[PDB]
C-alpha cells in the first residue's frame, strides 16, 4: 500500500500570510500511462472532504487560483498565495495511481492569533447526581489559544490519573479560541472520603499555573 | 447535478452485520466507479473499496476482504456496501463517493454521499440524566448542564429554547468505559444577571424519546 506523508500535522496561520502543506508519498504516483494522480481536498468539521485539485495541479471548479499545487513523483506541495478564514479546515492528499487507493492522515489548518489564557471555572458534583451514586466533577477551561493546554486534578493534593475526560471545542469562528471541559468521575463513595478537590491549569499565556478549587460541600 | 444519497445511521452489536446503501440520481449509473471510505471521528480517512456496477469489477482493500462486500443494482442505481463481524473499532462515518472515470477519460467529479454514521457498540439505547453545573463566585459567571450516560448519539442541547446562543460551548462527547457517552455544554454570562435571567437547558436525545429541561439556579 502507498503509504502518504503528511507534514505539517498542525498549521496554524494568520490571515493574509501563505500557507504551504508537504505531501510524500512511499512510492512514485507517475502512472503506467505517465500521469500523475495526486489530488488535495479539504475537510470542513461535520462535512465530507471537498476536492481542490487534481492530478498534482488542476484546479477544481469553483476552487480559486490563490490555491496552487506542485511537485512531482514522490513529493507534492499545496499552497495558498493568502489565507483566509474559509481555508480552515482539515487537508488531505489522495492519490488514485495504485490499488488501494490511499489518503494521508491530514493537516490541521487553524487560525493563528494572539496568546489568550483561558478563564478557568470548577463545578462540583450536583446533589441531584450525588443521590444517583456518582460524582462527576468538572472543570472548564474557557475561551482560550493556542490549544496546547495542561489541565491536572488534585484530590486532597494527590496527583489524580486515569478518572477523568477532556474534550475541546472546534475553533471559534468569530475570535479563534478553543475551550475545554474535563470531567473528573468517581463515586460517591470515593467521592466522599475526600475534601479539597482542585483542577490546576498550565497554558502559554498564565505567568504561573492557575488552580481552582472547593472544599467538597458549600 | 448528479447526487447520491446514502441510509440512515445503523447501531449494531459486536458480531453482527450491516448493510448500507447508496443511491444514484443521475444517467448511467453502469459506468459509475463508486468508492466506499470510511471515518472515525477525529481520525482519517480509510479507502474501503471501488466497484463498477457495469461489470463484475471490484477493488478491495485487502485489510477489509473477508468483512466487506461491494454489491450494486443495476436497476435501482443504488450501490451497496456489506460488512460481516462488525467490531467496535469498526465504529465510524462511511461515505460512498463517486469522484474519478475510467483512465484517460478527462473526468473528475466531487460527488458524496451524506455518510452513513455506524455504532457497534455492546450497550443498549438509554436516555441521559440531566446535572447542572450551576454558578457562583458585577463581572462574568460560567454555567451549564451535565448530559450524562446516554446512548447512543447524538444528543442536541440548547438554551431557553434556543434564544440563547452567545457564549454556549456544547463539547464534544466523550465515550465512558460503562459504553455510555457523556457531554457538558456550558455558558458564560453577566454575574449581575443570575438574579434576574431564567437559565434552562434543552435536551433532546432522539433515539430515546427523552427531551429534558433543566433549570440551572445559583447555590
Ligand atoms: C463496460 C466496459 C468496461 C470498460 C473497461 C475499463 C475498465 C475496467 C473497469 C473498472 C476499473 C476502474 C478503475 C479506474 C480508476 C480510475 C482512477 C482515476 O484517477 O481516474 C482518473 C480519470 O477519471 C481521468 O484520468 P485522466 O484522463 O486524467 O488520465
Amino acid at each position: 500500500d502507498v503509504v502518504m506523508t503528511q507534514t505539517p500535522l498542525s498549521l496554524p496561520v494568520t490571515p493574509g500570510e501563505p500557507a504551504s502543506i508537504s505531501c510524500t508519498s512511499g512510492q512514485s504516483l507517475v502512472h503506467i500511462n505517465g500521469n500523475t494522480y495526486l489530488h488535495w481536498y479539504l475537510q470542513k468539521p461535520g462535512q465530507s472532504p471537498k476536492l481542490l485539485i487534481y492530478k498534482v495541479s488542476n484546479l477544481f471548479s469553483g476552487v480559486p487560483d490563490r490555491f496552487s499545487g506542485s511537485g512531482s513523483g514522490t513529493d507534492f506541495t499545496l499552497k495558498i498565495s493568502r489565507v483566509e478564514a474559509e481555508d480552515v479546515g482539515v487537508y488531505f492528499c489522495s492519490q488514485s495511481t495504485h490499488f488501494p487507493f490511499t489518503f494521508g492522515q491530514g493537516t490541521k489548518l487553524e487560525i493563528k492569533r494572539t496568546v489568550a489564557a483561558p478563564s478557568v471555572f470548577i463545578f462540583p458534583p450536583s446533589d441531584e447526581q450525588l443521590k444517583s451514586g456518582t460524582a462527576s466533577v468538572v472543570c472548564l477551561l474557557n475561551n482560550f489559544y493556542p490549544r496546547e493546554a495542561k489541565v491536572q486534578w488534585k484530590v486532597d493534593n494527590a496527583l489524580q490519573s486515569g478518572n477523568s475526560q477532556e474534550s475541546v471545542t472546534e475553533q471559534d469562528s468569530k475570535d479563534s479560541t478553543y475551550s475545554l471541559s474535563s470531567t473528573l468521575t468517581l463515586s460517591k463513595a470515593d467521592y466522599e472520603k475526600h475534601k479539597v478537590y482542585a483542577c490546576e491549569v498550565t497554558h502559554q499565556g498564565l505567568s504561573s499555573p492557575v488552580t481552582k478549587s472547593f472544599n467538597r460541600g458549600e | 447535478e448528479v447526487q447520491l444519497v446514502q441510509s440512515g445511521a445503523e447501531v449494531k452489536k459486536p458480531g453482527e452485520s450491516l448493510k448500507i446503501s447508496c443511491q444514484a440520481f443521475g444517467y448511467g449509473f453502469i459506468n459509475y466507479l463508486i468508492e466506499w471510505i470510511r471515518q472515525m471521528p477525529g481520525q482519517g480517512l480509510e479507502w474501503i473499496g471501488l466497484i463498477n456496477p457495469g461489470s463484475d469489477y471490484t477493488n478491495y482493500n485487502e485489510n477489509f476482504k473477508g468483512q466487506a462486500t461491494l454489491s450494486a443494482d443495476k436497476s435501482s442505481s443504488t450501490a451497496y456496501l456489506q460488512w460481516s463481524s462488525l467490531k467496535a473499532s469498526d465504529t465510524a462515518m462511511y461515505f460512498c463517493a463517486r469522484r474519478f472515470g475510467y483512465y484517460g477519460s478527462g473526468n473528475y467529479f466531487d460527488y458524496w454521499g451524506q455518510g452513513t454514521m455506524v455504532t457497534v457498540s455492546s450497550a443498549s439505547t438509554k436516555g441521559p440524566s440531566v446535572f447542572p453545573l450551576a454558578p457562583s463566585s458585577g463581572g462574568t459567571a460560567a454555567l451549564g448542564c451535565l448530559v450524562k450516560d446516554y446512548f447512543p448519539e447524538p444528543v442536541t442541547v440548547s438554551w431557553n429554547s434556543g434564544a440563547l446562543t452567545s457564549g454556549v460551548h456544547t463539547f464534544p462527547a466523550v465515550l465512558q468505559s460503562s459504553g455510555l457517552y457523556s457531554l457538558s455544554s456550558v455558558v458564560t454570562v453577566p454575574s449581575s444577571s443570575l438574579g434576574t435571567q431564567t437559565y434552562i437547558c434543552n435536551v433532546n436525545h432522539k433515539p430515546s424519546n427523552t427531551k429534558v429541561d433543566k433549570r440551572v439556579e445559583p447555590k
